[PDB]
RNA sequence: GGAAUACUGCCAGCUGGGACUGAGGACUGCGACGUAAGUCAAGGAUGCUGGCAUAAUGGUUAUAUGCCGCCCGUCUUGAAA
RNA sequence: AAAUAUGUAAGAAGUCCUUGUUACUUAAUUGAACGUGGACAUUUGAAUGAAGAGCUUUUAGUGGGCCAUUUUUGGUAAGCAGAACUGGCGAUGCGGGAUGAACCGAACGUAGAGUUAAGGUGCCGGAAUACACGCUCAUCAGACACCACAAAAGGUGUUAG
RNA sequence: GCCCUGAAAAUGGAUGGCGCUCAAGCGUGUUACCUAUACUCUACCGUCAGGGUUGAUAUGAUGCCCUGACGAGUAGGCAGG
RNA sequence: GGUUGCGGCCAUAUCUACCAGAAAGCACCGUUUCCCGUCCGAUCAACUGUAGUUAAGCUGGUAAGAGCCUGACCGAGUAGUGUAGUGGGUGACCAUACGCGAAACUCAGGUGCUGCAAUCU
C-alpha cells in the first residue's frame, strides 16, 4: 500500500482425492510487500470463487518488473471505488514510465479528489493505450503535441541559510 | 510491568525453626540440621522438620501405641522414634522390651518401658547410635483426637459439634435439632 | 432513595481469585443414594469375599 | 411479580422435534446402563416423569446408580467459586450413552492392538495423537492447467 | 539452536528450557505510525512472516 | 533453491513446505487485556512487553 | 546473445568517531595462541602522566534562573471546589 | 438456522486373560457389583504452560458504587433511569488528549546509558518552515478519535467522474 | 470531492495561543527526528526463593557466603523497628 | 426373490390417480349350537376351511404427479457474526484486517432399508 511493487499471484483450491489437481488461478496484484499481496489475492478470490484460504493454498508469488521501464507511456486505468454514499466505476488515464509508477499516482489521485483511501478502491484493469489518439482524457492528450515545450515560470530556489544579503529573483 | 501469574513475595508457609526458645531444643535442632544437611538419610530431614512442630502437631504418642506398632512384622527390634513426648497407658499389660527415643517421657512412661528391661534414650543419643537413622520406626500421635477439632465444620448437616458452654436438654436440643420442632439441623 | 438493584459485575473476578478448583475425586466414592437392596447384598458379597481370602492363608 | 417456576424459560427446550412427536421409540427402552457409564442428558417433554431440571439439559455425567426405570447420574455443578457434586434421578427416556466415550474405548482397543503388532516385531509404536501439521512441499504441474487469471468486477445494480 | 530451527523431537523440552527472550525496543523504530493495527494495514501485530527477522534483529 | 528452478524449468511450480516454526514477540503492554488472550499470552510465556519466544506450528498452536 | 546494476538477504569479513559503566578483590573455571619457554582481549580496570593547599572538591544554606507544584482533614461514584 | 459463548472425554482409579465372593438378579455359575492370580511402562495414550500441588483454622474491611466499547429495556430525549460480558475508575501515580477520575500509551524500590509507545517536530516547545501528488480562496475558510454538535434543501464556484 | 448558502443570544475570547493561504488547511504516500515512572544492559536498597557452610580450627549460626526473580496501593491484615 | 408372524430405524415408508399380480401365504368370504359382545353376529366372540373371489385389502409398476429424502465450486463465501484500529461519516450507517459462516433459492439424483423365525414354483 505505498511504494508499489506489482505481483503475479497464482493459487488454487486444496486438492481432494475426488479432485486431485484443481484449477489454478492468477491475479496481478499491486502491493508494497508480498504479505499484503498474498492477502489481497484471497480478498478478491473470496469474492469471485467460493473459497477461503483455510480451504486453499497459494502456489506462486512472483514480481512483475516493467518490461520497458524507461519508455514513457499513456495508461488506461479502470477503477471501482466506494464514495460515502454509493460505489462507482471510473476510467482515467495516467502518463508515466511504469505500471508501478502509474498505480501510485492513481492511488494518490483517488484520495486527492474523491477522498478514497486505499481500502475502498478496486483496480479493475490497467493498460498501455497503444495508439495515441486512443487517449481520450485531455489532461494527457495535452502532452502529446508535436515539439511540446513549456517554461516553468516563477522559480523559487530554496534557501540554505535563514538570512540573505540580497533580494531573491524568481527568473528560471 | 509484568502480567504476574503468581503472587509476588509469598513466603513458604512453613516453619523454619522452632518458635520455641528452649536452648536445649535449639541445640537439638542445631544437631539434626547438621545431620540432615551432611547426609542423605531421609530420616534426619524428617526429624529436623518435626522438631519445628507446634504442640498441637506434636500430639503425644502412647506406650500402648508403641507396643502395638511393635507387633508389626519384622519390627519387634526396631527403635521407635517419637519426636514428641511419650505417655503412659495403664491399659496394656504385657509390654515388650525395646529402646525408645523421644523428647520427653512422662513418669509412668519411662517406668513401664524400663521395668520391661527396656531403654529410654534421647534424640541426640539416638543421633549417635543411628547417624543415618537406621532400624528406626517413626510414630506420630492422633492429631484429630483433639477437642478443638470437634467443632470444625459446624454447619447444617455437617454433623459436627456445637460450641456450647454447658450441655443438657435446654441447651440447643430443640428448634433445628428435630423434625418436631421446626426442622432438623 | 432508589439504589442499584442487581449486577453480576466483578463476581467472576471474585470467584477466580482462589477459585473454581475441580471437584475432589476418589476411587471408592460415596455410596449415597444407591439401591438399598444391593447395598445389603453387597455387604454380604464382601464379608464372603473377605473370609475366603483369609481361608487362603490358613 | 417475577416468576421463577421450575420449568420456566423452557418453552423451546422441552418441545419435541418437528414431525417427531408421539410415542418414544422402543430403542430407548432397550439400551442398558451400567455404573460408570457416561450419559448425555436431554429431556423429553412427553415423558413428564423422571425429568431433569432445565439446568442439566445439555450436560453429560456419570451413572452412580441403576434402578427399575431410571439411572442416577452424578453431575458436577459450579455454584459460586467451586464445583459441587450433584445427584440426578433421571428416567431413561431423558438419557443417552455418550458417543465420545465410545470413540475412546474403541481407540483404547486400537492402541492395545497396535502395541501388540510392534512387540511382535520389537519395533517402535508412536501411539499419542498428533495434531494437524503444516504441510510439506509440493510441485503442482501446469499440464492441462494453465492458470486462468482473474480480475476484479465492475459495479452494477441488478434491482 | 539446531533443535529449534529444525523443530524435531525434543523441541518442546529444548524450547521450554529457553527462558523467554528479553528483547529491547526496536533500535531504528517500528517503521510505522501506529503499531496496534495489523501488518497488512500499516504496521505491527499479526504475522509479518519473513519480516520478523528485520524486526527482531533491531530489538536484539 | 534448485527445486524451484527445476519445477519452473518443467513448466510447474514448486510450492514450498509450510513453515513449522515461528518466533513471537509481544508488543502490547499488560493493561486492559481480555481474559482469553491474556491466558494464551501467559501460556507462551509472553508476559511482559517485547519479550519473545519460539513456537512450533501446529493447528493446536 | 553476453553482461552490469537495483532490490532483498547472509558472513563465526575487515575497520574509524562518540557516549555511559569499571560492580568484584589471593588462587581454583571454560578457553585462546604458541614447536616450545611462555603469552592472552579467556569467571567484572589497569597502566602512564599531570593538577590541588588560607586550595581542587564535597555538604548545608540564601537568592536567582529553566521547567514543574491548586488546601489540608473528611464524607463521597466524584473535592482545589 | 449460525457466530460468540457452553457440557463431557483424551487411560495405572487403565486395558486384557484366569476364576473367587453374595441373602441381590437370572430359565440358568446366568448377570450384577466387589475381589484373588497372570500379562502389558520408549510416545502410557493430543497441545501449551506449571512461577509447586494439596489442605486446615481463623479473623479485618466491605455489603451507596461509577465509567468505556459491545449487546440491550423504558423514555422525544438526557451529563436520564435500568440489565448482559469484559475491561477500567473507585484504591493509581507516570507519558499523551492544552485543560480534565473513566480515552490513548503504559502501571510505579533508588539511579546511570540506550531505545521506544501513544502523541508530536513554523514559533510558544524538545524534534525536517522535510520530501511527494492532488485538493481548497471562504466581505462567517479550515485545521484530528473519546470531544465539546449541526440537518433537509440548494449553488453556471471549482475539481474528477 | 473541497468551497459557498441554508447557519439567530445574551461580560470580551479562543484549532490550547500566536499566526498560517503551491499552508503551519483537507486527502494520501515516503523517510528522518523528538520524548514516560514502559522495554534492553549495569550499580545499590529491600522482599521472596534455591543452595553452600562452625569438620579440630577468636570477633554475630536468629550468622557468613553463592544464585535467580520480583517491587503500584485506599479500606484492611500481619511484620520489623 | 414371493409371503406371513414378531420387529428396528419411523415418509426414499406418506398422499393422489391408473394399471399389474404366477405360487404359497394373507385376505375377503360361509356358518351361529357352544364360551361371549352387540340397537344391529356390522365390530367383538365362537364354528367350518367346507360354498365362493382376487373385486377389495395387501404387493409391486406408471406419473415433465403433491409431499418427503440426498447432493451440489446452485445461490453465496452472500446474510449474520468473534476479534482490531486515534478507520470513513454530521449522523443514520459503512468500508477494511485476522477469522467463523448460513437460510431461502436453483438445479440434479432418489422414492424404503433391514433383523429373527416360518413357508412357497
Ligand atoms: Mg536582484
Ligand atoms: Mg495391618
Ligand atoms: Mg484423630
Ligand atoms: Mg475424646
Ligand atoms: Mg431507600
Ligand atoms: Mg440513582
Ligand atoms: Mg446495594
Ligand atoms: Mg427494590
Ligand atoms: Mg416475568
Ligand atoms: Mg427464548
Ligand atoms: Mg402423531
Ligand atoms: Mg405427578
Ligand atoms: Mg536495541
Ligand atoms: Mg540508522
Ligand atoms: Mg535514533
Ligand atoms: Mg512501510
Ligand atoms: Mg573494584
Ligand atoms: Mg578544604
Ligand atoms: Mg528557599
Ligand atoms: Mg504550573
Ligand atoms: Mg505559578
Ligand atoms: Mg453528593
Ligand atoms: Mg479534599
Ligand atoms: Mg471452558
Ligand atoms: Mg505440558
Ligand atoms: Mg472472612
Ligand atoms: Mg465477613
Ligand atoms: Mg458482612
Ligand atoms: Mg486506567
Ligand atoms: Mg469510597
Ligand atoms: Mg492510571
Ligand atoms: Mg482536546
Ligand atoms: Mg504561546
Ligand atoms: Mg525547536
Ligand atoms: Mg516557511
Ligand atoms: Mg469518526
Ligand atoms: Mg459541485
Ligand atoms: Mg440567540
Ligand atoms: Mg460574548
Ligand atoms: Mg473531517
Ligand atoms: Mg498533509
Ligand atoms: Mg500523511
Ligand atoms: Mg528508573
Ligand atoms: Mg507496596
Ligand atoms: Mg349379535
Ligand atoms: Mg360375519
Ligand atoms: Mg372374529
Ligand atoms: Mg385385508
Ligand atoms: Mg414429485
Ligand atoms: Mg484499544
Ligand atoms: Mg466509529
Ligand atoms: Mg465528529
Ligand atoms: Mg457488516
Amino acid at each position: 500500500m505505498a511504494h508499489f511493487k506489482e505481483y503475479q499471484v497464482i493459487g488454487r483450491r486444496l486438492p481432494t482425492e475426488s479432485v486431485p489437481e484443481p484449477k489454478l488461478f492468477r491475479m496481478r496484484i499491486f502491493a508494497s510487500n508480498e504479505v499484503i499481496a498474498k492477502s489481497r489475492y484471497w480478498y478478491f478470490l473470496q469474492k469471485l470463487h467460493k473459497v477461503k484460504k483455510a480451504s486453499g493454498e497459494i502456489v506462486s508469488i512472483n514480481q512483475i518488473n516493467e518490461a520497458h521501464p524507461t519508455k514513457v507511456k499513456n495508461f488506461g486505468v479502470w477503477v471501482r471505488y466506494d464514495s460515502r454514499s454509493g460505489t462507482h466505476n471510473m476510467y482515467k488515464e495516467i502518463r508515466d514510465v511504469s505500471r508501478v509508477a502509474a498505480v501510485e499516482t492513481l492511488y494518490q489521485d483517488m484520495a486527492a479528489r474523491h477522498r478514497a483511501r486505499f481500502r475502498s478502491i478496486h483496480i479493475l484493469k490497467v493498460a498501455e493505450i497503444e495508439k495515441t489518439a486512443d487517449v481520450k482524457r485531455q489532461y494527457v492528450k495535452q502532452f502529446l503535441t508535436k515539439d511540446l515545450k513549456f517554461p516553468l515560470p516563477h522559480r523559487v530556489q530554496k534557501s540554505t541559510k535563514t538570512f540573505s544579503y540580497k533580494r531573491p529573483s524568481t527568473f528560471y | 510491568g509484568i502480567d504476574h501469574t503468581s503472587k509476588q513475595h509469598k513466603r513458604s508457609g512453613h516453619r523454619t525453626a522452632p518458635k520455641s526458645d528452649n536452648v536445649y531444643l535449639k541445640l537439638l535442632v542445631k544437631l539434626y540440621t547438621f545431620l540432615a544437611r551432611r547426609t542423605d538419610a531421609p530420616f534426619n530431614k524428617v526429624v529436623l522438620k518435626a522438631l519445628f512442630l507446634s504442640k498441637i502437631n506434636r500430639p503425644p504418642v502412647s506406650v500402648s501405641r508403641i507396643a502395638r506398632a511393635l507387633k508389626q512384622e519384622g519390627a519387634a527390634n526396631k527403635t521407635v522414634v517419637v519426636v514428641g513426648t511419650v505417655t503412659d497407658d495403664a491399659r496394656i499389660f504385657e509390654f515388650p522390651k525395646t529402646t525408645v527415643a523421644a523428647l520427653r517421657f512422662t513418669a509412668g512412661a519411662r517406668a513401664k518401658i524400663v521395668k520391661a528391661g527396656g531403654e529410654c534414650i534421647t534424640l541426640d543419643q539416638l543421633a549417635v547410635r543411628a547417624p543415618k537413622g537406621q532400624n528406626t520406626l517413626i510414630l506420630r500421635g492422633p492429631r484429630n483426637s483433639r477437642e478443638a477439632v470437634r467443632h470444625f465444620g459446624m454447619g447444617p448437616h455437617k454433623g459436627k459439634a456445637p460450641r456450647i458452654l454447658s450441655t443438657g436438654r435446654k441447651f440447643e436440643r430443640a428448634r433445628g435439632r428435630r423434625r418436631s420442632k421446626g426442622f432438623k439441623v | 432513595a432508589k439504589s442499584k438493584n442487581h449486577t453480576a459485575h466483578n463476581q467472576t473476578r471474585k470467584a477466580h481469585r482462589n477459585g473454581i478448583k475441580k471437584p475432589k475425586t476418589y476411587k471408592y466414592p460415596s455410596l449415597k443414594g444407591v439401591d438399598p437392596k444391593f447395598r445389603r447384598n453387597h455387604k454380604h458379597a464382601l464379608h464372603g469375599t473377605a473370609k475366603a481370602l483369609a481361608a487362603a492363608k490358613k | 411479580g417475577k416468576s421463577h417456576g421450575y420449568r420456566s424459560r423452557t418453552r423451546y427446550m422441552f418441545q419435541r422435534d418437528f414431525r417427531k412427536h408421539g410415542a418414544v421409540h422402543l430403542s430407548t427402552y432397550l439400551k442398558v446402563y451400567k455404573v460408570g457409564d457416561i450419559v448425555d442428558i436431554k429431556a423429553n417433554g412427553s415423558i413428564q416423569k423422571g425429568m431433569p431440571h432445565k439446568f442439566y439439559q445439555g450436560k453429560t455425567g456419570v451413572v452412580y446408580n441403576v434402578t427399575k426405570s431410571s439411572v442416577g447420574v452424578i453431575i458436577n455443578k459450579m455454584v459460586g467459586n467451586r464445583y459441587l457434586e450433584k445427584r440426578l434421578n433421571l428416567r431413561v427416556e431423558h438419557i443417552k450413552h455418550s458417543k465420545c466415550r465410545q470413540e475412546f474405548l474403541e481407540r483404547v482397543k486400537a492402541n492395545a492392538a497396535k502395541r501388540a503388532e510392534a512387540k511382535a516385531q520389537g519395533v517402535a509404536v508412536q501411539l499419542k495423537r498428533q495434531p494437524a501439521q503444516p504441510r510439506e512441499s509440493r510441485i503442482v504441474s501446469t499440464e492441462g492447467n494453465v492458470p486462468q487469471t482473474l480480475a476484479p468486477v465492475p459495479y452494477e445494480t441488478f434491482i | 539452536i539446531h533443535e529449534i530451527i529444525t523443530v524435531g523431537p525434543h523441541f518442546k523440552q529444548a524450547n521450554n528450557f529457553l527462558w523467554p527472550f528479553k528483547l529491547s525496543n526496536p533500535s531504528g523504530g517500528w517503521g510505522v505510525p501506529r503499531k496496534f493495527k495489523h501488518f497488512i494495514q500499516g504496521g505491527s501485530f499479526g504475522n509479518r512472516e519473513e519480516f520478523i527477522n528485520k524486526l527482531v534483529k533491531s530489538m536484539n | 533453491i534448485q527445486a524451484k528452478r527445476d519445477a519452473k524449468a518443467a513448466g510447474s511450480y514448486y510450492v514450498e513446505a509450510q513453515h513449522k516454526l515461528v518466533f513471537v514477540v509481544r508488543i502490547k503492554g499488560i493493561n486492559k487485556i481480555p481474559p482469553k488472550p491474556r491466558k494464551v499470552l501467559q501460556l507462551l510465556r509472553l508476559t511482559r512487553i517485547n519479550s519473545g519466544t519460539f513456537v512450533k506450528v501446529t493447528k493446536a498452536t
